[PDB]
């Protein structure tokens, strides 16, 4: 099919970046002092 | 430097990154059609 | 800790790193204006501002260029179509590199501002706690605005120093730079004459400078201050969401029914004159104009500028796109590339017909031709079984007239059906499809694209203002509403004034 | 806190902090200004409306040429 | 690649059910 | 010149003005005679 | 409570019943009259059953200027002899 | 015009009633 | 008058029963006379 | 205590119908936009307008009456009583549509008013104002709407109309030329009502049986006092149920209640974005790759192809009598139909 | 013991007077023959 | 020019994916306490 | 459940931050040029 | 898109060094 070409990096920044964010987020989190 | 008393440390807990990934993947589930149209 | 969601509330305290916040802010809101400036350098093609312009190439930036008078490149042409010009320094690759190097610039500050936040300036010299004198700040910096609008106004726009606004007739067929001089009289508040922009600053610039002067100069009373805390910063974040939301959407509106600010040559045609054909009245007049001076048809239709004809085509109307068409409007219909010419359709019996105009609304449109009288006189069927009207019995044909097709007649079913096809767009023209691989469907111009973008952000903008202005008058509980609230506060009658502990 | 030259110098224009002017002050002033700022906006509205039409105000591309 | 896509965003969101569910923050009463 | 709907603009302008001055007169009236009894 | 009376007190009285048996029947029937009387049609300007159209006539009188409007209307109001 | 006062005479009738009703207690009251 | 001297049940039955003679009567008029398509 | 202050006093009085600052804008704008839709309704035709008959007056019932828009020759116009169109005439005014702008407008004001009163009643009794925020997105709606939609379009004349049947071509209105449905913005509309529906059906269910046995009656109600200090329900019980129904659960209800603003003010707002974008026609209305193979391959189809096709139908066949200023008319021969029907 | 014209009396009858002269003309309405 | 067409999203991925997990592991060290 | 013994906790310096960045972005610099082709 | 990528890398690589030079965790004598 004649897709946009720009489609697939679209959506895999559009999902890694903010994903991306919410990890390290969560990440240095956890290694606070319980 | 002296040290900035304005600082706070940041936090996400466990819950918080399963609801923010849902709503990441699922609204890419929902626009990537959009974006190869 | 802090909610991912609150991780700049550590600025509200401290002055110097909000300053860095902002500068840094600042450096990436510039350095997007030099990348895309760039970019659109890059990408734009100058060789034909007839046919071709930066509206139908899906420039976004180099129209805000032009519209305050950089026009030129350091490589020698210019927008309006010359050659061997010298723009000077302020070329569009000169603005983009000023951009640039301003973001630089800022991005060195908002380090130091940011390491160096503890200044004895940014402290209340009788608590020692850190302060910001808000009112008076804001005398300042609307006293700063206030000139700047003024010089603005009575320099740059006057051409008395600077290069004017970029200005044009009711056709856009022959925009330009100019001074422009301010008008005085009523019709200085007539969107579309541009003296009213230039008076506009010069008196809004000195109103700014007066009221800057007494902000400056004159406390807050202490009912208003206490009534709109202005102790508190984030007061003035909320009634400055406020006011960008208005701009915001005044700008998404002279974009959509057009100004003097938003040039049809800068920014494609506006909806609304495909909807009173505008042009196509123009050129009729015209058209009109050369036959009672004793021109032939030939010769009356060959008289309109390409430039006009393009303007009577629904593929620059910017209500004809796609919120995911993506990109120039070229990547659609296609690089214009010449005017066909005017169509003339006529039945067997000789009598002109007119193709109906597709309107804005119709993603699809029929093919319906009538009399100047309305009457229905030819069609394409869908239903061939019962079908009365159509050009194979009709005996349809077409001529040309003006364009590459002048002179020319066509009789054969399929062709004069193919041109009645594109009669419904109004004037026809030839496309380069095959530069860009253009698909063939409609897509919006950068008057669309600004209105559609400023229209939502205005709208979010409003949310953004009512949350701060919350967030403001309600600062006591957004932790919670006091544990010890006494029933009797929120039971009916007690007091005699609701929350009036003094009216029992 | 540290200070410094240009800081010295501004120092002034941020150290009037919660300074008010007593009670209701200037806001009846404030209110006139605000009742024409309203009227006005009302004019240029009306105006771009078409509801409000003024000899020698054409409100068209036909403005001027 | 659009359908890997589209199929990889799925996959994602169903190995997401399975931490929430098996291996979410076990509430604890206080 | 004054043309019909400049006329009509004062109009409204009146219009709206004796309406608010009408329920401002009328509200500022009865807070004046019901006043809240605090002790 | 909020100082006023009770509505279960107002309505199960009978001075409520003396007043509002005479002022909602009067209003009723003066609402019925506005429509009876034709004085809603005029009001309104609504077309009666025999005023949509003339007799041979078959196009909407659609409004189609804006600062004329009100011109045109009476005109299609002539319209119907 | 006859039927505007056709018509109002009802509403007025009504008002006039329940003031006539209603007056001693408004009196007191005010 | 006195409060309560006409029972809250008689008025919230006379009533009721008004409203629906009232709305009976719209869709008779729903049968009969315009917007009837007869 | 001067005069501002004594009206103070009064307008925050603690009656049966409280007032405050914002009733002074509130009362009015709402009386006026509800007496307005219900005079016009009653009484007012669409005749010159739309050629539509509207009101109780001329036949209408409850499903078909409605406060219909300006024609479209009157564009964006204010429509004021004392305007250049009406120019005073009560009876002209009505007939060229100007309960439409008033409604519209008397109603934006109003629900100004109905937001700001939910800011100043927070105030007054010291809760928190997220009762106003949330309310912010019928705002939204509303004048995304009403106001954004048409100012993008010709004219009033393309706003909704004030009804139901005429909401109802609203919609098919915008199926059949804005492809609507088929609008991720529109969709996310459709997931926080929905889901906001659902949260409510739940919530309400489970703190409805998961109730603490607070009295001896079968009928539960009488067993809540609202000064108690107890919750009624219990939350570890709930938190349980629905760990081992669904494998997720709320454990903390302030987040729980939160999450209930969040889902549908944040739907409708999703949906407001989708109209203004609407507004320019800017719409997803197509899947261009869809179109490159189906325009080559005829025998390739999906539901995507099925619904343009419906669309179609719809335009053809509901533009000359839906916009009667375009003047249409479509010979027989040129509607779109398939086999038969 | 109670007051009669209060802001709830007005309230209550800026609703219900419109009402019930408005049912009376839809009732006269029913019996309109076209 | 006629570059491979999964160069952009090669190059990107490349870059973000151990990027990422850097920057992960830095955060949550900082993040411990002391 | 009983806690792992094993567990161990994760460090990147600062230092090591940079060197990693330095080489991930060179590498990228190097080879993008032949991921385009 | 080749272009954007190459000097966006570069851009990032020269960031870097502002910061490896400018917010390096300062050495410490003991
Ligand atoms: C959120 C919180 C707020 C809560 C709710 C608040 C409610 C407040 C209510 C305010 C009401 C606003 C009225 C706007 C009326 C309007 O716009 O009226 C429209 C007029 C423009 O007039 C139109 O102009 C068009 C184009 O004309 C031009 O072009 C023609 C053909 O070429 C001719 O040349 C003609 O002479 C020339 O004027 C057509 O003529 C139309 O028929 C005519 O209606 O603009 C104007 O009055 C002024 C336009 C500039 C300012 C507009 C700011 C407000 C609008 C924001 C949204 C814009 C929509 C963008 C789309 C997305
Ligand atoms: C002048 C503009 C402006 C400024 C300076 C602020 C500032 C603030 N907001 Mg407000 N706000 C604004 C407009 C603004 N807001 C608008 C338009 C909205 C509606 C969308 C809001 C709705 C809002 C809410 C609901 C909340 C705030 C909060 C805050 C505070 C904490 C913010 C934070 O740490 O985010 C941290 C954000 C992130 C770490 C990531 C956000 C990523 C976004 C969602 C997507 C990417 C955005 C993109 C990069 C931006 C492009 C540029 C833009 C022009 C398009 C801070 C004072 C918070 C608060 O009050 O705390 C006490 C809070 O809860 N804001
Ligand atoms: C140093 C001075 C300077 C100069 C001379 C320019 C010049 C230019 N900029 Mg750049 N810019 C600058 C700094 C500068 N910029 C900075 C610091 C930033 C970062 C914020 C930018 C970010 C930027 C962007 C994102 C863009 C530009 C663009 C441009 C070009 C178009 C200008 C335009 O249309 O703005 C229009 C300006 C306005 C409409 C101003 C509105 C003012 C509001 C209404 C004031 C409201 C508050 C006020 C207090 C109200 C009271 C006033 C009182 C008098 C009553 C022009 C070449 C455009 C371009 O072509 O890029 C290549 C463009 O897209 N600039
Ligand atoms: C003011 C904003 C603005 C506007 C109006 C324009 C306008 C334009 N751009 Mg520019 N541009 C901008 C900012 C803008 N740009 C920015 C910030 C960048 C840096 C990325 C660019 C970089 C850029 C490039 C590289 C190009 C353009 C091009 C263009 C032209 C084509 C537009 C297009 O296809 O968009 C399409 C618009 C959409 C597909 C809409 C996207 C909607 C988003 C995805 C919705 C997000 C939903 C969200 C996740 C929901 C969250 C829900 C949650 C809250 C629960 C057009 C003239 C093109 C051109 O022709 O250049 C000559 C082009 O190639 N722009
Ligand atoms: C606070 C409540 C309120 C608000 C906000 C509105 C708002 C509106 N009304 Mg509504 N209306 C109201 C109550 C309200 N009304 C009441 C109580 C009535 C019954 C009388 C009406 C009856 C009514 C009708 C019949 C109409 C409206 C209309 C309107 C709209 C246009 C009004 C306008 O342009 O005024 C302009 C005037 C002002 C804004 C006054 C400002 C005065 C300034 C601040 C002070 C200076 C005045 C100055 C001294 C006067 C000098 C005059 C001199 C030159 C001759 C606007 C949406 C019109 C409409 O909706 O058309 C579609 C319309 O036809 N209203
Ligand atoms: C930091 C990391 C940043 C990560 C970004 C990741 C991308 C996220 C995905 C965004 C996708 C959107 C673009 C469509 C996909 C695409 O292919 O674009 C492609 C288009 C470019 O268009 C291309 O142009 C080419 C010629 O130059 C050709 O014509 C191509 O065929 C054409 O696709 O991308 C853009 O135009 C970017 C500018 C978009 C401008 C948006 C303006 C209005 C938006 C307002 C939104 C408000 C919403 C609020 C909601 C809450
Ligand atoms: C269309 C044109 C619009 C233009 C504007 C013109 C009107 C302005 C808006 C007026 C809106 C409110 C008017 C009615 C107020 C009222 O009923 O007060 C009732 C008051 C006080 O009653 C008192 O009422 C009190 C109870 S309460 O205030 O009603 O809650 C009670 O404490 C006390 O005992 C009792 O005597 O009595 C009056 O004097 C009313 C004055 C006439 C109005
Ligand atoms: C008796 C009439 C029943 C009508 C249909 C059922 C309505 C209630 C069902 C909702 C289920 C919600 C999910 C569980 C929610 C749940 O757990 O319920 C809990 C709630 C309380 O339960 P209790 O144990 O206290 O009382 C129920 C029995 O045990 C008897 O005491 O149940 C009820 O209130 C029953 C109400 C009967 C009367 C209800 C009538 C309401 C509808 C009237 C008709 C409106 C039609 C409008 C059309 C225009
Ligand atoms: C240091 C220095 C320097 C340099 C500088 C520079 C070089 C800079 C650059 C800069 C830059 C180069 C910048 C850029 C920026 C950008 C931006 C900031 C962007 C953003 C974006 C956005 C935000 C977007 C978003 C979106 C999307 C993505 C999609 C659609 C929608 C939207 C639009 C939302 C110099 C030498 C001068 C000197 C001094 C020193
Ligand atoms: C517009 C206007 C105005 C105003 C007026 C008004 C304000 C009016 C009001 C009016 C009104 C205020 C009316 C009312 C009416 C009502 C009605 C008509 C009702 C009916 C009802 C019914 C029918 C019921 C039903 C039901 C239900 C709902 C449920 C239950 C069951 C039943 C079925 C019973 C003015 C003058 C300012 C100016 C000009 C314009
Ligand atoms: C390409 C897309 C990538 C997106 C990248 C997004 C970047 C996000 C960066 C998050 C910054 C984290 O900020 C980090 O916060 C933690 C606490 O939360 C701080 O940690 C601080 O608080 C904790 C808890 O009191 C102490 O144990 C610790 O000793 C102290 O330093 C770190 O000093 C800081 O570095
Ligand atoms: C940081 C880049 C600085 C480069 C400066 C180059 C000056 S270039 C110079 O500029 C003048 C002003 O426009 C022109 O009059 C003149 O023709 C032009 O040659
Ligand atoms: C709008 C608010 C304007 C308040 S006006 C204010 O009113 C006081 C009496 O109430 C006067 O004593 C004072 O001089 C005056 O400024
Ligand atoms: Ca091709
Ligand atoms: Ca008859
Ligand atoms: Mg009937």
């Amino acid at each position: 099919m004649e897709v946009n070409q720009l489609g697939l990096i679209a959506t895999a920044l559009f999902v890694l970046v903010p994903s991306v964010f919410l990890i390290i987020l969560y990440v240095q989190t956890e290694s606070q002092q319980k | 430097m002296e040290p900035n008393p304005n600082r706070q440390p940041v936090e996400l807990n466990r819950t918080s990154l399963y609801l923010g990934l849902l709503l990441i993947l699922v609204l890419a589930l929902l626009f990537s059609s959009y974006f190869f149209n | 800790g802090l909610p991912w969601y609150r991780v700049h509330t550590v600025l509200i305290n401290d002055p110097g790193r909000l300053i860095a916040a902002h500068l840094m802010h600042t450096a990436l809101v510039a350095g997007w204006a030099g990348s895309m400036a760039l970019y659109e350098l890059a990408t734009f093609d100058p060789s034909d501002p007839v046919l071709n312009p930066m509206w139908r190439q899906g420039m976004f930036v180099l129209p805000f260029m032009a519209r305050l008078g950089v026009t030129g490149s350091w490589s020698g042409w210019s927008i309006t179509g010359e050659t061997g010009i010298d723009p000077g320094f302020w070329s569009f690759e000169g603005v983009a590199l000023a951009h640039i190097v301003l973001s630089g610039l800022l991005f060195l500050a908002a380090c130091w501002h940011w390491v160096y936040w503890d200044l004895e300036l940014f402290r209340d010299p009788r608590t020692g706690e850190p302060a910001l004198d808000l009112p008076k700040m804001f005398g300042i910096h609307l006293f700063l605005a206030g000139l700047l609008c003024f010089g603005f106004g009575a320099f740059h726009l006057t051409g008395l120093f600077g290069p004017g606004m970029w200005v044009s007739d009711p056709y856009g067929l022959t925009g330009s730079v100019q001074p422009v001089a301010p008008e005085w009289g009523p019709d200085g508040f007539n969107p579309y004459n541009p003296g009213g922009v230039v008076a506009h600053h010069i008196a809004a610039g000195i109103v700014g400078i007066i009221a800057g002067l007494f902000h400056i100069l004159v406390r807050p009373p202490q009912r208003l201050y206490k009534a709109l805390r202005m102790g508190n910063i984030e007061t003035v974040l909320s009634s400055s969401i406020a006011a960008v939301f208005f701009a915001a959407f005044v700008v998404a509106g002279t974009m959509w029914y057009g100004s003097a600010t938003t040039p049809i040559e800068l920014f494609g045609p506006t909806r609304y004159q495909w909807d009173s054909s505008y042009f196509q009245q123009e050129i009729n007049r015209r058209v009109q104009a050369s036959l009672a001076s004793g021109a032939t048809l030939e010769e009356a239709w060959s008289a309109i500028p390409e430039k006009l004809a393009f303007y009577d085509y629904i593929g620059n109307n910017p209500a004809k796109g796609g919120l995911f068409r993506t990109g120039p409007m070229n990547k659609g219909d296609g690089i214009a590339q010449a005017w066909k010419g005017h169509a003339v359709f006529r039945n067997k019996e000789g009598e002109e017909l007119f193709v109906r105009r597709m309107p804005a609304f119709f993603e699809s449109f029929p093919v319906i031709l009538t009399d100047k009288n309305g009457v229905v006189k030819a069609d394409i069927p869908f239903r061939r079984a019962e079908s009365k009207y159509s050009f194979e019995q009709q005996g349809v044909t077409v001529s040309f007239y003006g364009g590459e097709l002048n002179g020319q007649t066509f009789t054969d079913p399929p062709t004069v059906k193919s041109y009645a096809r594109k009669a419904i767009f109004g004037e026809i023209f030839e496309f380069d499809t095959e530069t860009l691989n253009s698909d063939g469907i409609f897509r919006t111009s950068p008057r669309g694209w600004f209105t559609f973008a400023h229209a939502v952000f205005a709208l979010l903008f409003f949310f953004g203002h009512i949350w701060h202005g919350a967030r403001t008058l309600f600062r006591d509980v957004f932790s919670g509403i006091d544990p010890e609230l006494s029933p009797e506060q929120v039971e009916w009658g007690f007091y005699q004034k609701v929350g009036d502990v003094t009216t029992r | 806190a540290r200070r410094t030259w240009l800081g010295d110098i501004l120092r002034p224009l941020n150290s009037e902090y919660g300074k008010v002017a007593p009670g209701w002050g200037t806001t009846p002033l404030m209110a006139v200004f605000m009742g024409l700022f309203l009227v006005f906006l009302l004019i240029i509205l009306e105006i771009y409306n078409s509801t409000l039409i003024l000899d020698g105000v054409n409100v068209s591309w036909k403005a001027l040429g | 690649m659009e359908t890997i896509t589209y199929v990889f965003i799925f996959a994602c969101i169903i190995a997401l059910f399975f931490f929430a569910i098996f291996f979410r923050e076990p509430p604890r009463i206080t | 010149t004054i043309t019909p709907s400049l006329k009509g603009f004062f109009i409204g302008l009146l219009s709206g003005a004796v309406v608010l001055g009408l329920t401002f007169a009328v509200l500022i009236a009865i807070s004046q005679i019901d006043k809240v009894q605090r002790s | 409570t909020t100082g006023e009376r009770p509505f279960s007190d107002i309505i199960t009285s009978v001075r409520y019943w003396v007043i509002h048996s005479i002022t909602i029947p009067a209003l009723f029937i003066a609402g019925w009259l506005f429509v009876s009387t034709g004085l809603a049609y005029d009001v309104f300007g609504t077309p009666r059953p025999d005023s949509y159209y003339a007799q041979e006539q078959r196009s909407i009188p659609l409004v189609t200027d804006r600062f004329e409007a009100k011109q045109q209307v009476e005109t299609f109001l002539e319209q119907l002899k | 015009d006859w039927r505007v006062l056709v018509v109002l005479l009802p509403v007025l009738l009504a008002a006039g009633w329940a003031v006539r009703n209603i007056l001693p207690y408004a009196v007191k009251q005010v | 008058s006195e409060g309560g001297r006409i029972p809250l049940w008689i008025v919230a039955t006379v009533a009721g029963m008004g409203v629906i003679v009232i709305v009976g009567l719209f869709f008779y008029g729903a049968y009969a006379g315009l917007g009837s398509s007869l | 205590r001067g005069w501002f202050d004594i009206l103070d006093d009064w307008l925050k009085r603690d009656r049966f119908v409280f007032v405050g600052w914002s009733g002074i804008l509130l009362f009015p704008c709402a009386y006026l936009a509800l007496g307005g839709w219900l005079t016009g309704t009653t009484f007012v035709t669409s005749w010159y307008t739309h050629g539509l008959a509207s009101s109780y007056l001329e036949g209408c019932n409850f499903l078909t009456v409605a406060v219909s828009t300006p024609a479209n020759s009157m564009g964006h116009s204010l429509l004021l009583l004392w305007g250049p169109e009406a120019q005073g005439d009560f009876t002209r005014w009505c007939q060229l549509g100007g309960l439409w702008t008033f409604i519209a407008l008397h109603g934006a004001f109003g629900l100004i008013g109905f937001m700001l009163r939910q800011f100043e009643i927070a105030r007054l009794v010291g809760v928190r104002p997220y009762n106003a925020i949330a309310f912010s997105a019928p705002i939204a709606v509303f004048v995304s709407v009403f106001l954004i939609y048409p100012l993008g379009q010709s004219s009033w004349f393309f706003a909704p109309s004030f009804g139901v049947a005429a909401i109802f071509r609203f919609l098919l209105f915008f199926q059949g030329f804005h492809n609507w449905t088929l609008n991720p913005f529109h969709m996310m509309g459709v997931a926080g009502v929905l889901g906001g529906a659902l949260l409510c059906a739940i919530h309400g269910a489970t703190v409805e049986n998961t109730l603490f046995q607070d009295g001896e009656g079968a009928s539960t109600f009488r067993a809540f006092n609202p000064t108690q200090a107890e919750e009624t329900y219990s939350m570890v019980t709930a938190n349980r149920f629905w760990s081992q129904i669904f494998g997720i659960a709320f454990s903390n209800k302030r987040w729980l209640h939160f999450f209930m603003l969040f889902v549908p003010v944040t739907g409708l707002w999703m949906s407001a974005i989708g109209v203004v974008g609407l507004a320019l026609n800017l719409r997803s209305y197509d899947f261009i790759s869809q179109e490159i193979r189906a325009a080559e391959d005829p025998e390739f189809e999906t539901f995507y192809t099925k619904n343009l096709l419906l669309n179609e139908g719809i335009r053809a066949w509901m533009a000359p009598q839906d916009q009667p200023h375009e003047n249409f008319v479509f010979p027989e021969e040129v509607l779109p139909r398939g086999n038969a029907l | 013991s109670y007051p009669i014209f209060t802001v709830r009396w007005v309230a209550v009858h800026t609703l219900a007077v419109p009402t019930i002269f408005f049912l009376g003309a839809i009732a006269a309405m029913q019996f309109i023959q076209r």
